[PDB]
DNA sequence: GCAGACACTACGAGTACATA
DNA sequence: TTTTTTTTATGTACTCGTAGTGTCTGC
């Protein structure tokens, strides 16, 4: 036997353990309590728990007849537009004794995957055998689910876990594991998760396997700082025109070994969403994808990053 | 045996021990292997740091000679990683057993950042499901070509560039087993010239021992054709003193002299132009000017003309630093 | 049943006074599909945008005894009631629903093997039997040849004897 | 608990070939009778009613009735496999969700049970079709899939007649017309050939030919054919077994006649 | 100098029929015992051991031992035009890469002569460990592509078992389940169908469709089929040649996962 | 023994999109 | 209160139509 990584190994089992969106959660809860559960499509950020709730709701609300009153389908598989007609249908009109309360449930994970044309067919084959199955779909992006699939559901939206719902969940697992910590190694885990439950359990155990113990420099010799920390710096450096330290901060991250495409695509991303002067932010976006066409041509240096740098610090000065 | 093999393939570390810079990383991939705890790995950084032979060094500890053809499926960008790839042949090695000895099995996914995206999202219930069984071990030098479900799946480590401290006792160990006549301001020159990259650093070694015979600094610089410190500092001082007439004409027949490219000279002068306490107007000209001058030299453009333009963005700021005062 | 089905189930409207789309649409569908009355259940008594439809609701037959538009199509934002009014218009007025959703093959021999048994045959059941009222849910989902084999069967003059409700 | 042993897998395997690409699916009704099986196309075109009884079986068991709606594909793909003469277990339990089929089909003690899962249809209730028909025609099998697969080749659509000599069919294509002439053919040895009428009241209708050809796709599961028609009730053709139930096919005439 | 000779051409073709979809490439070891090809699928799941015997070719020669890594593809569009009853002619040099294959037209009048360039791929060799196994079966190959064909239209993962009374095969599909079960069929006039028994302790395994009706390709190769099974070891399928050598397949089990519930 | 019919997979062709 | 059409140059993925072709039925 091998021991599971303590991602796979702590999956809850039940929807109690389920840390972070308490609202949504505890109405899971009542859910699989009492029964008649509406399609449910799960969106929000990698992590927070989709697909863990879909599973633990599905379980409970099953218990035996989960192998026979349940279709699990992920982006492994086809799922295509002959998968919607002939299994998805023939899975809705097979039939399945139930207890009352409870139905058939074809779990679509990861629905994004799935093209326009399936999700055309699956309309009908939703509305038609609601009085028999259920769908709980889960998602990343709910843009790529269309309009009348998410009509046809309730649609749930998930939003990143808060610092002390991480931290609950880890103690619960350290509590469980007996890992020796200290505070600021909490914190230095819960900095570098950045509201994603598997980036946490991660990272505990690749620094309690190496090191053996919790404290903030054992967890950053392993783990590393998040990008777009500094990159609003460098940002918010760029807006008064200040190239020194933006320049600081941009050979900082360019000795870390970061790409030039992933340093202009954090500052894009900040830049996107910067508290700035909005034509000063559409300038900024603009040298930035006027920089972004040279470095995907070919020509990628710090001299390059540099002028793009002072192109955002020379458009403050000029109106 | 003696082999026909450069020697950035020749001098591969195929043990652990035998990498130089990333000690805590490597210490706490091997007490994961040691403790059978190794999880899905995510290699990312840039080129020449040493993440597939990492992953090479751990497969041949994790598995014998007599058992590696079925315990490990190693794919990378020269392979079809298509999404039929993902649902047929990974798919079934991953959802089966062994069969020699029974184990966990590892499926190597070098240059991850070269797969598509449907690629990337069916392989993560796949990494999810069979997670007992198989672990997969994603390298990329581009983090933001994977997708971050991906991310999220698996433990990521930065594999940094290679400091020159560290850089140096490997090369040492190369030179002594190659049998060659190095200087210190050869090695120096060496692991400047690499920048934290140990392919470029044995390919300029083993170029300059075929080309001279010997490694020393006017060796490597002649070799590479990299200009020197002193000639970038005579640049600048000749672009920062004089008039255009005299600044171009030392700088064309140092330039002729020499056999210099214009983009190593950029590239010096931009990292002596941050140096230099220059004022805050001025470091901003020079940036966008020489960032300008770079970007025009990677089409079919005369040379000569864009080195009077470098001359021109100093001659340009030389009264106004003056008259800064 | 009430902790077994949907609440969307459950509240559906069955008769034509529990509606809740537009009344204008309700009776302009109504009106549509009793001009058909005259040559499926063979009697000749029942019982701006707006002016074109109310032109078009009066504008006569042609001498085939039909409608001059053998086909209402239902078009609007997701989520308001149009497979409800479609249905509840065609059990109302005394037809049988006949559903093809995209669900279905869609290629154009099985479209076109789908329409011609729904719409040139009669009832099974005799006298007595319900007429069949082919309703196309998603037809902006069906590719071209579909829609040209549709307009075929549209325009035979062969010739088409029932209402079609895209 | 509901078992059913038919004693060759010949007439089951006609059956579902028969109604193969003809009806969606299967509802079985099950009671201490026999089998029941009466299915409706959803445009309302094609009816099937089967019955097979309880003496024409090996052995039958039924304690309560039961209605197995189960898909027509998924028992083709078993009776693919099935044997032409061997005995075929139908086995079922009262409150289930599948259905279970054991047989010996190679002839090489190679024990096949194949299973199914029942799919749960809306009972929809048909309760009698009215049989008043004033032409009753009887055909054999053989010729009567002989004639429709020739007009199955120049044409789309058959105008049936009855007629006191016989029954007459036309077919109308670009290619040519086809058309033959039925005669009082009961002077042969072959009883199974000859064709007797007791009609009345002629009536002349249009069926389509895919259809006629799904019904007539039955010739070795009887040798003689009966075929009932009249004005405003369905065409009705009907295979009488020897020993097991009879097979109804009905068929609604076209809107355009003639 | 390698030099074998096919005294017909069919029994070559049936094997680079069998393994084309399946194998990469071949690696066929020459030894002055026979011919041995030990190579895997394109997936690691599977495993092809051909051994073919130097007494079973017209002439056969081998001064030094050989290891010659192919391409299939060209080898498979090499077969393809060859006779069913022609000599082919195997031809390789010591330190050359070109590996003939030499045979005649269908017409039988002209020469033809076909060089393949041979692969340098450095190959670790697969230690079969020839170990004894809980089940041994001996049936027919054409009842087991039969039975494996009629499997593939109800799932895609079956479940053999074999016990004291016979094997077993059963799909858990969509459709429903097949659960299909032979045993004691020896009583025929026929030798080839037979199904014999000769182990004890019963086995339950899982296995894909895809690369059991990819093995099943090799039945006109042998009349009577041999499937080895154990708790351990992979699943074996060994086709017996007449007078030429034999033919091994393996396959490992999935990995299946008992419900929590 | 050989002509006709059945489904089977391999292959050719048309279309869309690729970002946060 | 308002609607037609093919260019961007590869690479991949999906979907659908078509054509040899192995195998089964019958006289
Ligand atoms: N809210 C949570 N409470 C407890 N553990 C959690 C929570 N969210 C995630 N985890 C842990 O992280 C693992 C992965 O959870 P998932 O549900 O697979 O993430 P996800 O929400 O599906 O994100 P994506 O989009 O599928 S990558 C679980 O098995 C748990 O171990
Ligand atoms: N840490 C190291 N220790 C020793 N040799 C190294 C090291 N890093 C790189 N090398 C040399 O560079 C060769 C290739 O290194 P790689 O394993 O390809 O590095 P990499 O960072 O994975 O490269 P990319 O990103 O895939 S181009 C090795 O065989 C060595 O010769
Ligand atoms: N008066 C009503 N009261 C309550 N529920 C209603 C009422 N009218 C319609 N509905 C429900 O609202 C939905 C109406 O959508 P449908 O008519 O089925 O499809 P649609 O309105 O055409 O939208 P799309 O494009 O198909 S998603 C169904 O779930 C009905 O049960
Ligand atoms: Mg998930
Ligand atoms: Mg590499
Ligand atoms: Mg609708």
């Amino acid at each position: 036997h091998y021991e599971l990584p303590w991602v796979e190994k702590y999956r809850p089992v039940k929807l109690n353990e389920i840390v972070g969106n308490e609202d949504t959660v505890s109405r899971l809860e009542v859910f699989a309590r009492e029964g008649n559960v509406p399609n449910i499509i799960i969106a929000g950020p990698p992590g927070t728990g989709k697909t863990t709730s879909i599973l633990c709701l599905a379980r409970a609300l099953l218990g035996p007849a989960l192998k026979d009153a349940m279709l699990e389908l992920n982006a492994s598989n086809d799922r295509g537009i002959d998968v919607v007609r002939n299994k998805i249908k023939m899975f809705a009109q097979q039939k399945v004794t139930l207890p009352k309360g409870r139905h058939k449930i074809i779990i679509l994970d990861e629905a994004d995957s799935m093209t326009d044309g399936a999700q055309q067919a699956l309309r009908r084959t939703m509305e038609i055998y609601s009085k028999t199955t259920r769908f709980a779909l889960a998602c990343n992006a709910s843009d790529k689910i269309i309009e009348p699939i998410q009509s046809r559901c309730a649609v749930l939206r998930y939003t990143k876990l808060t610092d002390a719902q991480i931290l609950t969940r880890l103690m619960n697992v350290i509590e469980k594991e007996r890992v020796p910590y200290t505070d600021d190694g909490l914190e230095a885990i819960i900095f570098t998760a950045q509201g994603d439950m598997r980036q946490a359990l991660n990272n505990l155990q690749s620094t309690f396997s190496g090191f053996g113990f919790i404290n903030s420099e054992n967890v950053f010799k392993v783990c590393d700082e998040p990008h777009p920390l500094l990159v609003k710096e460098m940002i918010q450096h760029c807006v008064n025109a200040n190239i020194d330290e933006a320049y600081k901060i941009l050979a900082h991250l360019w000795h870390l070994g970061y790409s030039p495409e992933d340093i202009i695509g954090n500052i894009f991303r900040v830049c996107k969403t910067f508290q700035m002067a909005e034509y000063l932010k559409l300038e900024f976006i603009k040298e930035i994808g006027y920089t972004h066409m040279k470095i995907a041509e070919g020509v990628n240096s710090l001299l390059q990053m540099a002028g793009l740098l002072a192109r955002l610090c020379q458009k403050t000065m000029a109106p | 045996k003696i082999r026909n093999l450069p020697w950035v393939e020749k001098y591969r570390p195929q043990t652990l021990n035998d990498l130089i810079s990333h000690q805590d990383i490597l210490s706490t991939i091997q007490k994961f292997i040691n403790e059978d705890r190794l999880p899905h790995l995510l290699l990312y950084g840039p080129p020449g740091t040493g993440k597939t032979s990492t992953i090479l060094a751990c497969a041949k500890q994790l598995y014998k000679d007599k058992e590696f053809g079925s315990m490990v499926l190693e794919l990378n960008a020269s392979d079809d990683r298509g999404i039929d790839i993902i649902r047929g042949p990974i798919l079934s090695f991953a959802s089966t057993r062994t069969i020699f000895k029974k184990g966990f099995k590892l499926v190597i996914l070098d240059e991850a950042d070269a797969m598509t995206q449907d690629a990337q999202n069916a392989l993560r219930r796949v990494i999810e499901k069979f997670t007992e069984n198989t672990r997969f071990c994603l390298i990329c030098n581009y983090l933001s070509k994977i997708i971050p479900a991906l991310q999220s799946r698996c433990t990521r480590f930065r594999f940094g560039p290679l400091t020159p401290e560290l850089m140096v006792p490997r090369l040492e160990h190369v030179v002594e087993e190659e049998k060659v006549d190095i200087s210190e301001d050869g090695m120096k020159a060496l692991v400047t010239l690499s920048s934290g990259d140990m392919r470029r650093a044995l390919n300029i070694l083993q170029s300059t021992n075929m080309a001279f015979g010997k490694v020393t600094e006017e060796t490597v610089y002649t070799c590479t054709g990299h200009p020197l410190k002193s000639d970038i500092a005579n640049i600048l001082d000749w672009m920062l003193n004089q008039d255009f007439t005299t600044a171009y004409r030392n700088i064309t027949e140092l330039k002729t002299l020499k056999g210099l490219a214009l983009h190593d000279i950029l590239t010096e002068i931009h990292l002596f132009v941050h140096r230099v306490d220059f004022p805050s107007s001025v470091r901003i000209h020079l940036l966008t000017k020489m960032a300008d001058i770079e970007y025009r030299l990677s089409v079919g453009t005369n040379e000569k003309i864009q080195l009077s333009s470098l001359i021109a963005a100093f001659q340009v700021t030389r009264d106004l630093i003056v008259a800064e005062a | 049943a009430s902790s077994h089905c949907l609440w969307v189930d459950e509240f559906a409207p069955r008769h034509y006074t529990e509606l809740l789309s537009d009344d204008f649409t309700n009776r302009c569908l109504l009106k549509w599909l009793k001009l058909w009355d005259l040559v499926v259940f063979g009697h000749e008594r029942p019982s701006s945008h707006e002016q074109v439809l109310e032109e078009m609701l009066e504008a006569g037959l042609d001498p085939s005894q039909r409608p001059k538009q053998k086909v209402a199509l239902l078009c609007g934002p997701p989520g308001l009631g149009k497979t409800t009014l479609a249905h509840v218009i065609a059990r109302h007025a005394g037809y049988s629903v006949v559903e093809m959703n995209a669900s279905d093959d869609r290629s154009p021999e099985v479209f076109r093997t789908r329409i011609e048994a729904a719409t040139q045959m009669e009832s099974v059941l005799g006298a007595g039997g319900k007429p069949n009222c082919l309703v196309i849910d998603e037809i902006d989902g069906a590719p071209v040849a579909a829609i040209n084999v549709l307009l075929s069967i549209l325009n035979r003059k062969g010739l088409l004897m029932r209402p079609i409700i895209c | 608990m509901f078992e059913a042993r038919l004693v060759q897998g010949s007439i089951l395997k006609k059956v579902l070939e028969a109604l193969k690409d003809l009806i969606n699916e299967a509802c079985w009704d099950i009671s201490s009778s026999g089998v029941n099986l009466q299915s409706m196309d959803s445009s309302h075109v094609s009816l099937v009613q089967l019955t097979l009884r309880s003496e024409g079986f090996d052995t039958y068991r039924c304690d309560r009735n039961l209605a197995m709606g189960v898909n027509l594909t998924s028992m083709s793909k078993i009776l693919k496999c099935a044997g032409n003469e061997d005995i075929i277990t139908l086995r079922a339990e009262d409150n289930a969700d599948t259905l279970a089929l054991v047989f010996e089909a190679p002839n090489q003690e190679k024990v096949s049970d194949y299973e199914m899962k029942l799919m749960d249809l809306d009972v929809e209730q048909l309760g009698i079709p009215e049989q008043e028909y004033s032409c009753v025609v009887k055909m054999p099998s053989g010729e009567f899939a002989r004639i429709c697969r020739d007009l199955s080749h120049i044409g789309d659509a058959v105008v049936i007649s009855c007629a006191k000599d016989g029954v007459k069919f036309s077919a109308s294509g670009e290619l040519g017309n086809g058309n033959i002439k039925l005669s009082q053919t009961s002077n042969v040895d072959k009883e199974e050939e000859a064709v007797t009428i007791e009609m009345n009241e002629p009536v002349q209708l249009t069926f389509a030919l895919r259809y006629l050809n799904f019904f007539t796709k039955a010739t070795p599961l009887s040798s003689t054919v009966t075929l009932s028609m009249s004005a405003d009730v369905p065409l009705v053709v009907e295979y009488k077994i020897a020993d097991m139930g009879h097979l109804k096919y009905y068929l609604a005439p076209k809107i355009e006649d003639e």
